[PDB]
């Protein structure tokens, strides 16, 4: 039968987004994303006079967002892990 | 997505594994008791969003229809030969591809479930190749996997 092999995950991380607080979380956090990418872009390379407390702001708010994003993207190969699980107990009723 | 008459039967089967209490649904309290019996620790939020991603009608619970229809999509399987060598690599103390017998031996009778002494000796059997109290578990592990 199966011998060893087990479920194979997803190409790429793709779901779960039903979870709708996780969606929340993508949406909010991507826009920050896009939020403090251009705001530390215009105080570095469109002005005249670089304020680096400006920039330290931005990059804080930047990092979080960045990092809000890589949380969601781990939580849901957790999801999808732990999903894999079950489906492997279930495969075992083929042998 | 195409299951057998035979993968429908036995995933009926399957479906009791989960089923705690008989009643035709599982629900977020069953998959917990039975992921921790898997040895895993998801969180309430977890669970929910395991029945949710599987429930059509939104009632809140699984039914055999329901997981039937998601085992459908994830019939795909594939080879498991690189995660078993890095499960071996944990042991590997010197980190050069080899696990002594006699290390073999100890981790198999010490940690995890165990086995018994006469229960190493098979598999130390089978995995010294070369006859020379060692093992190359990259070697072994693609025997077994073959
Ligand atoms: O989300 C799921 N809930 C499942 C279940 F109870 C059994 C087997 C597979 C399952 C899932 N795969 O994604
Ligand atoms: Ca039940
Ligand atoms: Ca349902």
């Amino acid at each position: 039968g199966r011998k060893l092999e087990l479920t194979k995950a997803e190409k790429h991380v793709h779901a779960f987004m039903m979870d709708t607080q996780l969606t929340k979380r993508v949406k909010n956090a991507a826009a920050n994303v896009l939020r403090e990418t251009w705001l530390i872009y215009k105080n570095t390379k469109l002005v005249k006079k670089i304020d680096h407390a400006k920039v330290r702001k931005h990059q804080r708010k930047f990092l979080q967002a960045i990092h809000q994003l890589r949380s969601v993207k781990m939580e849901q190969r957790k999801l999808n892990d732990q999903a894999n699980t079950l489906v492997d107990l279930a495969k075992t009723q083929l042998e | 997505a195409a299951l057998t008459e035979e993968q429908i039967a036995e995933f009926k089967e399957a479906f009791s594994l989960f089923d705690k209490d008989g009643d035709g649904t599982i629900t977020t309290k069953e998959l917990g008791t039975v992921m921790r019996s898997l040895g895993q620790n998801p969180t309430e939020a977890e669970l929910q969003d395991m029945i949710n991603e599987v429930d059509a009608d939104g009632n809140g619970t699984i039914d055999f229809p329901e997981f039937l229809t998601m085992m459908a999509r994830k019939m795909k399987d594939t080879d498991s030969e690189e995660e078993i060598r890095e499960a071996f690599r944990v042991f590997d103390k010197d980190g050069n591809g080899y696990i002594s017998a006699a290390e073999l031996r100890h981790v198999m009778t010490n940690l995890g479930e165990k086995l018994t002494d006469e229960e190493v000796d098979e598999m130390i059997r089978e995995a010294d190749i070369d006859g020379d109290g060692q093992v190359n578990y990259e070697e072994f592990v693609q025997m077994m996997t073959a």
